[PDB]
């Protein structure tokens, strides 16, 4: 399944809190370690890239066949300013709009373990959006359940419409292994 | 413990890439070098040696003189007059 | 582990070693 | 463990606070480590500590016990939020030394300690040191990519140096600088109130500081307008616009500061200054020339000393031009810019206005009669 | 507030222009707008970690007549002396039009046909006041 | 250091020192010391009535002393201290030998030699004879 994925990561100041062994930051880089590495092993022609969610998105690494590269560049990330939901999945999408291969499938895995402050009404509407040129959000839940699980079930239902299986929701309030957690979960299970 | 692996498999896995990329594409500048340096060299003598990096005052054994801003491949080995 | 700070010296050097390569390949090819 | 021990019993045992040591704890036995470093400045600034070794034996135990992973900008601000209510200066001195040492990696973690240790030797005096300090850490600020609360920590800093060395120019640059850096509107307004009087005497009485002008706008001076200070900021304005009659009238007050009165003369210098540099500025470039019997009908002086006064002008490098006294007038071609305000812009763009018709009009000849040969 | 500058693409063709010349190293960046926008800010931030002194170069494709296309800014962010709040913004820089000589060669023979004379005659001259 | 293709100036550089330096006696500097002339005090203390001229210049003022004289004869069988006589004395007035051989082509080398010599001190052309 010809893939091309943007892994948005977030690295606000909550990435700080250490429920998960050894920290949340070196919980996440695992994570999408061990994610981006199952990714590439299936069909390897699939192409990850990698964004940073801080007070301003950025984007770390456009879409590559390479997974060491994108190892590389985020283990300097560090917690720092706080998590913009919104400007990151349109950045992913702006990366997935300007991928070099056409043929591929358009997913998009989030790290947002973080309070998403933002709008209900404009988090619908880009969500719809999203559904309408096609775009697979899975969303990786590990932080402010209480607070953001209902929006990320609207995320995934909204893009989801009828049978869209193509955005997930996974979230892990338990602490045992996030790394584990992914491995075990639907998205990869698929690859 | 914990850590000790950690320091043993991410650190590896990402320094080692690191390492590999950089000794692949010194690859690629290595042979691009050895590809500009075609044998053909005109035998020339270093008669004088400056400093401002180092430069050359060559005496090119075509009985000409060509002062070199930049001394290139050689390994600035003193080059002695 | 016996490697943990064997390797930390090992990589430092080779690390050092291969941007002084880089610093003199990148003049030889201004030069 | 220790820490949790201490949790439980302040659970109860803690000032006030019936259940946040329940949520502080929680999250502690979470292994959070940062969730709760927002609820520790919450809690801490309370006025619940201001005399209470409490707060140190909850700093040495759990922050000591929580410190290697946190903030480190938030660990050092707790860190004086702990020391304000320390009287221990000698060791207060060595805490924060080990707050530094603890605290590498954080740049501005750093900036800030050493501007607090700057200041614990400025309020027991140590003026060489406090010097001392300021030169470095501001050498090593003048590194970081923007601005910060930690550049307004300094500016105060270096403001307060100022004002106790009596080098009142550099405090008030130092003092302006801080407030831009803060926000006028989280400072209580009895700090603004007081920070802009300390800014007006600094600018009233400062050696080379003639631009009163950005201070009657600068919304700092929001804080006396109403209050029972206004004259202030009367006075202020009388200096931006040289009156020295408004400025004898005002003398009802001044009198009463004792630092003022004293400097009495100063003032009188700098506002006969400013005075004549306002106009000339008035005056256009067609008659820029200034008569001694002007300036007499100015800043109160009689013709005989109008003389010294464009002197000092001169030389301060407030006009340029010449003084030609056989005549009794001085000749003005050039003024010292300042800051305007609405109604002396209105007027440069009624200038403009006339500029521009002139220029159109000339132009319009000029084509009109060359139409021939323009190419 | 959302953009795609492309970093890779920036430095591969940058490596690719360092194999061609080498005494050309990454100095700023130019956008066809004729204003700025609150992105500029952002993707001059980016630009910065190519090169500390990244200069922001708007070259007006719509041709003007009194100045010249380009308009050169640096981003500064500093203490406002001011003493008003402070917000990272760009700052003028004098910007001039130059050439090489083997880029004189070809913008005279360009230009041959509707070229002025490189002399003052009396028309011209007037004209120029004018 | 001419541009190779437009031949256009584009560095100044050091004067070659070509083997014609040292051979034409152009050494500066060089002195042992004074007690090497084992003998010939009288002869030193005589020659010392030359370090007059610089130590100081009495000779302008009420006197002219027509630029005073530049040295003596040093009078010598085939040979005896003539060199090292030189030498010592200068060692002790600090100046420094520009020794010079005379054993018009020649003739013009050694007009260019002092002319590069005298813009810089003890000359001590010899060789005379023959
Ligand atoms: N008074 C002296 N004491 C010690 N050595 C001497 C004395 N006179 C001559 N010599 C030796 O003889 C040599 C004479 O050299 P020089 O003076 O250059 O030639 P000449 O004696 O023919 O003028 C010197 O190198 C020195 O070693």
């Amino acid at each position: 399944v010809l893939e091309s994925t943007m892994v948005c990561v977030d690295n606000s100041e909550y990435m700080r809190n250490g429920d998960f062994l050894p920290t949340r930051l070196q919980a996440q880089q695992d994570a999408v370690n061990i994610v981006c590495h199952s990714k590439t092993r299936s069909n390897p022609e699939n192409n990850v890239g990698l964004i940073t969610l801080a007070n301003d998105c950025e984007v770390l690494t456009t879409l590559t066949p390479d997974t060491g590269r994108i190892l590389s560049k985020l283990h300097t990330v560090q917690p720092k300013g706080k998590i913009t939901f919104c400007t990151g999945i349109r950045v992913a999408h702006l990366a997935l709009k300007h991928r070099q291969g056409k043929n591929h499938k358009m997913r998009i895995i989030a790290f947002v373990g973080s309070p998403v402050e933002d709008n209900e009404k404009d988090l619908v509407k880009l969500a719809k959006r999203l559904k309408k040129e096609k775009v697979n959000v899975d969303i990786i839940n590990f932080g402010e359940e209480e607070v953001n699980t209902e929006k990320l079930t609207a995320f995934v239902n909204t893009l989801n419409g009828k049978d869209g299986t193509g955005s997930h929701l996974v979230t892990v309030p338990p602490g045992p292994s996030l790394a584990d957690a992914l491995i075990s979960s639907p998205i990869l299970a698929g690859e | 413990l914990d850590s000790e692996i950690k320091i043993m498999k991410s650190e590896v896995l990402r320094v080692t890439h690191e390492l590999q990329a950089m000794k692949d594409k010194i690859k690629e500048n290595s042979e691009k070098i050895k590809v500009n340096k075609t044998l053909p060299y005109l035998v020339s003598n270093v008669i004088e040696l400056l400093d401002v990096g180092k430069c050359a005052v060559i005496k090119t054994s075509t009985r000409q003189t060509y002062f070199l801003p930049v001394i290139g491949l050689v390994d600035a080995e003193k080059l002695k007059p | 582990h016996k490697e943990i700070d064997g390797r930390l010296k090992e990589l430092r050097e080779q690390l050092k070693e291969l941007t002084k390569q880089y610093e003199k390949s990148e003049n030889d090819l201004k030069a | 463990k220790d820490v949790p021990g201490f949790l439980q019993q302040s659970q109860n045992s803690g000032p006030g606070q019936p259940a946040v040591w329940h949520r502080l704890e929680e999250l502690y036995t979470k292994k959070l480590w940062h969730q709760l470093t927002l609820q520790v400045l919450d809690f801490v600034q309370d006025p619940c500590f201001a005399q209470g070794d409490g707060l140190i034996k909850l700093y040495e135990n759990f922050i000591s016990e929580f410190e290697h992973r946190v903030n480190p900008l938030s660990l050092v601000e707790i860190i004086l939020h702990v020391v304000r209510q320390m009287t221990d200066p000698n060791v207060a001195l060595t805490f924060l030394e080990k707050t530094r040492e603890k605290v590498k990696s954080s740049d501005e973690a750093v900036i800030l300690c050493k501007t607090a240790i700057g200041a614990l030797k400025l309020n027991i005096g140590d003026l060489q040191v406090t010097k001392e300090t300021i030169e470095d850490v501001e050498e090593m600020l003048n590194n970081l990519p923007g601005v910060t609360s930690v550049h307004s920590r300094f500016y105060d800093l270096s403001s307060k140096y100022y004002q106790t060395i009596g080098n009142h120019a550099s405090y008030y640059k130092d003092a302006l600088r801080f407030l831009g850096c803060v926000d006028i509107k989280d400072l209580p307004v009895s700090e603004q109130q007081e920070r802009a009087f300390t800014l007006g005497l600094a600018g009233l009485l400062g050696e080379g500081v003639f631009n009163f002008g950005e201070l009657l706008m600068h919304p700092v001076l929001e804080s006396l307008r109403n209050t029972d200070r206004q004259w202030l900021i009367d006075t202020l304005y009388a200096f931006n616009s040289g009156n020295v009659e408004r400025f004898q009238t005002l003398k009802t007050a001044w009198g009463q500061q004792p630092d003022l009165a004293a400097n009495e003369a100063q003032l009188l210098r700098k506002i006969q200054l400013l005075c004549l540099m306002e106009m000339t500025f008035t005056r256009p470039a067609n008659h820029r020339q200034l008569t001694f019997e002007e300036i007499a009908k100015s800043a109160k002086i009689t013709v005989n000393e109008v003389e010294l006064l464009v002197m000092k002008a001169l030389s301060v490098g407030l006009v340029k031009g010449s003084i030609d006294e056989v005549d009794k007038r001085v000749h003005m071609t050039w003024v010292q810019p300042r800051v305007l305000d609405l109604q002396q812009i209105k007027g440069m763009k009624d200038r403009l206005e006339f500029w521009c018709t002139d220029v159109k009009s000339m132009e319009m000849l000029v084509e009109h009669q060359a139409h021939d040969i323009l190419t | 507030s959302v953009w795609f500058l492309d970093h890779d693409y920036l430095e591969n063709m940058y490596g690719m222009f360092k194999k061609v010349n080498a005494r050309e190293r990454i100095v700023g960046w130019y956008h066809t707008g004729p204003k700025l926008h609150k992105n500029d800010i952002a993707i001059n931030e980016l630009m910065k970690r190519y090169c500390p002194n990244s200069v922001l170069v708007i070259i007006d494709v719509k041709p003007k007549d009194l100045g010249l296309p380009t308009e050169a800014y640096i981003s500064v962010e500093e203490v406002h002396d001011d003493g008003t709040p402070t917000s990272k913004t760009f700052e003028h820089v004098t910007s001039e039009i130059g050439a090489e000589e083997a880029e004189e060669v070809g913008v005279e023979h360009l230009l041959r046909d509707i070229k002025d004379t490189t002399v003052g005659t009396l028309s011209q001259r007037i004209t120029n006041q004018v | 250091a001419l541009d190779m293709t437009t031949l256009t100036i584009m560095r100044y550089l050091p004067r070659e020192v070509d083997p014609l330096v040292y051979n034409m006696s152009h050494e500066d500097p060089g002195n042992v010391s004074y007690s090497e002339i084992g003998g010939l005090s009288e002869q030193i203390r005589e020659l010392r009535e030359v370090i007059e001229l610089p130590l100081t210049n009495p000779e302008l003022f009420q006197r002219v002393g027509i630029i005073p004289p530049k040295g003596c004869l040093l009078y010598g069988p085939p040979g005896t201290g003539k060199t090292l006589l030189a030498r010592a004395v200068a060692s002790q007035l600090d100046c420094n030998f520009l020794k010079v051989v005379s054993s018009g082509e020649s003739a013009r080398l050694i007009r260019e030699m002092f002319n590069y010599a005298r813009d810089h001190c003890i000359i001590f052309m010899d060789e005379i004879d023959a």
